[PDB]
Formats: structure tokens, C-alpha cells, sequence
């Protein structure tokens, strides 16, 4: 009854396909950023900034009036008749949204989350992040330290306005703030089987070529004990053989 | 829960014979085997515990 | 089975139900209704594998 | 590695009162209430009694 | 889990959803630069020729998980103990908890049993492990005679 | 009855089939009221990012269903006596009956 | 919403069929006759020493 532990190695697999967001198309990009340079000026003006980037950035969930510090779901009791959300966690969990109704559903502002560029995004299927904190929160790496200290969560703030607007706020130029804002930051980003088969570029750091990404899962592949357990006890090798001698004669 | 444990290394089992003539040690013997005296020990307590 | 050891390992976090977000975006929120929400990476479901 | 496993293993080992009892009982703290009242007159008499018949 | 490994495709009924129109051109004798078409009248130079610049239109769908999924919420979701589910705000249920009305309006998360627990064993979902097995659809023993009688 | 509670939908290949392209703005120093909210340099702004609002479009397919119709049309529905087939208006048949035509 | 009038909120509706309830005769009918209860049992008797 030999009784030990044992370790498969990481080829272990036994379940054919993905656990992470299977129902997701397959090369359905997370909603993330990728640092870039867009061209702009009148004879040209192109300035690497944060461009293009926050490409996909899917808002699901809808608030009454987006202030500067958050969406700010719902009016109070009179004590507090601000509600924002908590960035911690209930910042957009992605599951719910606006109504879980089609029609009707038009919502006066809206937000979602979305990764930062130091993440190296990966398609939505096959892709894990393990939390941080017991709320439900996602991954949210510690700000980047030197060697004193993790602090407070790394989250950062980004509006969304849309280009055409025809009322100038109170004689400005024909700008406004009818926007929609995206709590951007790094996660621990990680595929614990699916491995990417089409790579359009080489590098894989974020950008526009890269947000194209198909990744099949992982060939399925079991371990176990033989049947019969065979091969785990010598037989019918002269290099060890076992006994079963007399105690007396030996 | 928090201090840690004992760990048995050897055990080892002593025991001491009467160094006894063994003229005398198979007469012993013999008494003791025979069928009409055998040792006979009752618990201290006796008890049935419930 | 084997289940995550949540006593000897770190940043273990418990995530229970209402939070846990796994398949967003393309399935029900605690209900076999409509598909709400947005694509995300999945947090729920611990690796046990690779 | 013992302890390791010995660490590993010793964590791995691991009103509201009825109306009908109240009522009841105060009637019964009433009854004997009176009872008791009766019985201190008959022993006050007595001592009373038997001390003006003395003097 | 779900032995899926090529996706499937849904596509628009007339091939393509593209509605792009084009006309016809005609080069001319010279050398095929920047100026030399002539868009002759042979072909429909306003309306006619659609043709799909790009690929065609079609839409993912994992046509495996959702069978799985949905197996798994029809025969092992909706049989948890009444104390996983539970109400909607907007609908009344009666009283007791026998009726059929009852066990009818109570939903189950679909974020409980799903195409990701347990995954590659067999393990039995412990919530219904004292729930009785014999109360089923599935019970192939019972519909048998629940349709001899008829319908 | 085909055993169905859950919808299937079928997804863009994109992931979310978004459209609507929007500009970054950046929320100034001042009140967040209707103004004071302006833009920056710092992100794009033509072509600058396209968020979906509001949820994937999608559709769905009674996906168990259907398997049960298929299997019910090739199996025995094509199978009926000929008094029920109806042969199509703009066709032609051999008159004979036992034939694959 | 908390009503049933025909109205735009209530044109959003999605339903469920109603979870499967075979209802047949037990097993060979274990129950249709009383057995081991005393308040009815069976008999069978010769008609003349009842």
C-alpha cells in the first residue's frame, strides 16, 4: 500500500478546451491601451503619447453624472446624496451592466475597466487574473516601488468625450463633457493554458498590430498510474529481483 | 495549535535477570510449568468504566 | 478533488459569489438572463494546472 | 520537511415569553400573596393574645 | 469540459452582409499609372455592381461550451436545496414551500455550477450531495411510466 | 421538450462589433460642472479610441432546439407516405413513381 | 416594472419554461393497496371458520 506525493508536471491537463471566459470569441481582445504615435498637425505634428491606445475599452455599466472622482451611480439618502463607486473592487464589476435590458437602456453616461499598457495584453480567451482583495477586486498590481513599501492600489482615471458636439459650454469653443470614463490599470495577466497560435508581429508588447490575437487552448493530456499498477514493482529484472526465502535456510 | 511536538528517535527495551543457578532455575521452572500454580494478577481498580 | 489550500498559501483572497467574475460580458449576472457586462479577464476559477 | 508537513498537517486538522405563562403566573403569585397576608393576621393575633392575657 | 477546438462561424443569409457598390472601369492603351481609367459604359456605373471589398461578415459562437453549459444548468443547476436560489424583487411566490408555484419562480445563478468547477475530475457537487438523485428528468425509470398513462 | 433555460448568443469577431469613436478629455481644475471639463493633447482625438457603449451586440439561437427539428426533419418527416409531399410549383418530376428523380 | 398595462418598460420581457414535472404511477404500484397497516388489512378465508 505504498502511499507517497506525487506531481504531474506542468504538461498536466485533463480538461479539453479553456475555464477562463470560454464562451468569448476566439481572438476577442481584452479591453486594454497600447502606448503609440499618432500623426496629427496641420504639415505634421505626430506626438507619441497616450493615442489610439484604450483602443477597446467595452462600458457596460451606466451612472447618473460622471464627476472627478468616479461614476457615481446613484443619488442618497440626504445625509450623503453622493454615491461614487469604490475603485477597490465595485469600480465596474464587469458582470453587471446598465438594466439587463435591450431596449430603453440608454444611459446618460457610462464606464467600464480596461487594462494599462505595462500589461501585455492577451486575447480575452484563456486569460486569468488572480485577486487581491476579498471583495471581488481584480488584480491590481501594487504601484511600482523601490524597495520600501506596497501602498495603495495602482488605478488611474481616463474621459471619453464624444468628438461632435454642437453647444459650446457657455461660449467656450465646441467642446464639452458628455464622456464616458475607464478605471485603467496592470493585472496579473496570465494564461494557464491557452497559447496563442496566429501572432501577427513578433515583439508582444502592446499595440494595433498585436490587438489581433487567436489563441486555441491547450492540447489536452492526462497523467495516471498505469492499469494495474504496472511497472511500479520490479518483475522478471535479474538486476533486482525479491525474495520470499524461509526465515531458517534463508 | 502553537507550540511544536515530541520526536521519537529509539526505543530500546531493558530488562534484568536474576543471576540464579541453573540448578536451581530449571527446578523453578519446572514448578511454573506445571498445571496446578499459575501466576494470577487482578487490576488494582477492578472497574467497569462508563 | 484537489481544492486551493487557503491556510498554507499567500495571497489567497476569498471571493464569494455576488463578486466573482468569470465569462463576463457574455453570460447572465446571477441570473440565467440576457448577457450583460463586459469583457474582462476572468478571476474566479483558481489554475490547478501548468 | 516534518515540520513543513507537521505545519502543513496541524492547520489542515483543524425568544419572545407567551402571554399565557405570564398570566398564570401572576395569578399564582396573587393567590398565595393572599394566602400569605391571611396567615401573618392569625400569627400577629396570636402573639397579641397571649400577651394581654399575661399582663 | 468542452471539446472545442476550431471556431464556429454564423453568416449573413445572402453570403455576404457587404452592400458596397461599385462601377466598372477601362483602363486605357497607356501605362496603368494614376489617370488612365475611363470607366467605360459596359458595366453599372451608378448601383449595380456590389461587391464585398472586405471578407465576409460572419460572427463567433462556441457552439460547444453553451451545449455543455446549458446541459449542465437544466440537470444540475435548477436541483440545488432551496437555500442557493433565490427571488426576484418583482415577483410574489405563495407561502408554502411544497407547491409547485413555489419551486417554479426562485432562480439559480448560473455563475454557481458551471462549465469551470470541478474541472477534469469527478468530483460530485457537495451542495446536492444529500439531495435526492431519483427526482429528475433524467429518471428514465419514471417517464417511462409518466407517459404510459399519456400526456 | 428539449431541455434549453440558458440563451446562446453568437458574438462579433472583433469581440465587442463597436462603431462609435470617441476622444479623450481630461477634467480640468475646476468644478466638474458642465465646462471645466477640456481636452488634452495627451490622447488621441480623431481617430482617437472607439469604446462600445453599452454591452456587446449579439444574437442569440435556441441552440438545443434546433437540434431537435434537424433530427425530427431527416429522420421520420421526410419519410411520410407520398400522399402528404407536395412536389414544388416551378419543378418537374418523372411520372413514375419509383424512382430516386 | 410592478406592472402588467402594456406600456415600453414592460415590452422588455424574457421567460423561462417552466421547469419539467413528469407525475405517473409508482413501480409496480407500491402503494395502491395497504400493506402493514393496521387500520386495513387484507384477508383471505376459508367462508365457513372465518
Amino acid at each position: 500500500d505504498i502511499r507517497g506525493v506525487l506531481d504531474r508536471g506542468p504538461s498536466f491537463k485533463p480538461y479539453s478546451g479553456t475555464a477562463y471566459n470560454s464562451l468569448a470569441p476566439k481572438g476577442a481582445p481584452n479591453p486594454s491601451q497600447w502606448e503609440t504615435k499618432e500623426k496629427q498637425g496641420t504639415t505634421g505634428g505626430v506626438q507619441q503619447e497616450k493615442d489610439v491606445t484604450k483602443t477597446f475599452g467595452v462600458a457596460a455599466t451606466g451612472g447618473i453624472n460622471i464627476t472627478n472622482q468616479g461614476l457615481l451611480l446613484g443619488t442618497d439618502e440626504t445625509a450623503e446624496n453622493g454615491k461614487k463607486d469604490i475603485y477597490a473592487d465595485k469600480t465596474f464589476q464587469p458582470e453587471p451592466q446598465v438594466g439587463e435590458e435591450n431596449w430603453q437602456e440608454n444611459e446618460a453616461f457610462y464606464g467600464g475597466r480596461a487594462l494599462k499598457k505595462d500589461t501585455k495584453m492577451k486575447p480575452c480567451y484563456g486569460s486569468f487574473a488572480r485577486p487581491t482583495n476579498e471583495k471581488g477586486g481584480q488584480a491590481k498590481f501594487k504601484p511600482v516601488n523601490e524597495g520600501e513599501q506596497p501602498k495603495d492600489l495602482d488605478i488611474d482615471f481616463a474621459y471619453f468625450d464624444v468628438p461632435g458636439g454642437s453647444p459650446p459650454a457657455g461660449g467656450s469653443g465646441e467642446e464639452y463633457k458628455a464622456d464616458i470614463i475607464l478605471y485603467t490599470e496592470n493585472v496579473n495577466l496570465e494564461t494557464p493554458d491557452t497559447h496563442v497560435v496566429y501572432k501577427p508581429g513578433t515583439s508582444d508588447n502592446s499595440s494595433e498590430i498585436n490587438l489581433v490575437q487567436q489563441s486555441m487552448p491547450n492540447r489536452p493530456n492526462y497523467i495516471g498510474f498505469r492499469d494495474n499498477f504496472v511497472g511500479l514493482m520490479y518483475y522478471n529484472s535479474t538486476g533486482n529481483m525479491g525474495v520470499l526465502a524461509g526465515q531458517a535456510s534463508q | 495549535v502553537d507550540g511544536a511536538s515530541v520526536r521519537f528517535d529509539s526505543v530500546n527495551l531493558y530488562a534484568t535477570f536474576f543471576p540464579m543457578a541453573h540448578n536451581t532455575a530449571s527446578t523453578l521452572e519446572a514448578m511454573l510449568r506445571n498445571d496446578t500454580h499459575d501466576q494470577s494478577f487482578n487490576d488494582y481498580l477492578s472497574a467497569a468504566n462508563m | 478533488r484537489q481544492v486551493v489550500d487557503e491556510i498554507n498559501y499567500k495571497d489567497y483572497k476569498a471571493v464569494t459569489l455576488p463578486f466573482q467574475h468569470n465569462n463576463s460580458g457574455f453570460t447572465g449576472y446571477l441570473a440565467p438572463t440576457m448577457r450583460q457586462g463586459q469583457p474582462y479577464p476572468a478571476n474566479f476559477p483558481y489554475p490547478l494546472i501548468g | 520537511a516534518a515540520a513543513a508537513m507537521t505545519a502543513t498537517r496541524l492547520a489542515s486538522s483543524y425568544s419572545i415569553i407567551a402571554e399565557e405563562k405570564l398570566l398564570a403566573l401572576l395569578a399564582e403569585l396573587e393567590a398565595l400573596s393572599r394566602q400569605l397576608a391571611a396567615l401573618t393576621q392569625q400569627v400577629s393575633e396570636l402573639r397579641e393574645q397571649q400577651q394581654q392575657q399575661n399582663k | 469540459g468542452v471539446e472545442d477546438e476550431l471556431p464556429n462561424y454564423c453568416f449573413p443569409l445572402n453570403g455576404t452582409g457587404t452592400n458596397s457598390t461599385y462601377q466598372g472601369v477601362k483602363i486605357t492603351n497607356g501605362n496603368d499609372g494614376a489617370e488612365e481609367s475611363e470607366w467605360e459604359k459596359d458595366d453599372a456605373i451608378s448601383r449595380q455592381n456590389q461587391i464585398c471589398k472586405g471578407n465576409v461578415y460572419a460572427m463567433e459562437i462556441n457552439l460547444q461550451a453553451n451545449l455543455w453549459k446549458s446541459f449542465l444548468y437544466s440537470n444540475v443547476a435548477l436541483y440545488l436545496p432551496d437555500s442557493y436560489k433565490y427571488t426576484p424583487a418583482n415577483v410574489k411566490l405563495p407561502a408554502n414551500t411544497n407547491t409547485y408555484e413555489y419551486m417554479n419562480g426562485r432562480v439559480v445563478a448560473p455563475s454557481l455550477v458551471d462549465a469551470y468547477i470541478n474541472i477534469g475530475a469527478r468530483w460530485s457537487l457537495d451542495p446536492m450531495d444529500n439531495v435526492n438523485p431519483f427526482n429528475h428528468p433524467r429518471n428514465a425509470g419514471l417517464r417511462y411510466r409518466s407517459m404510459l398513462l399519456g400526456n
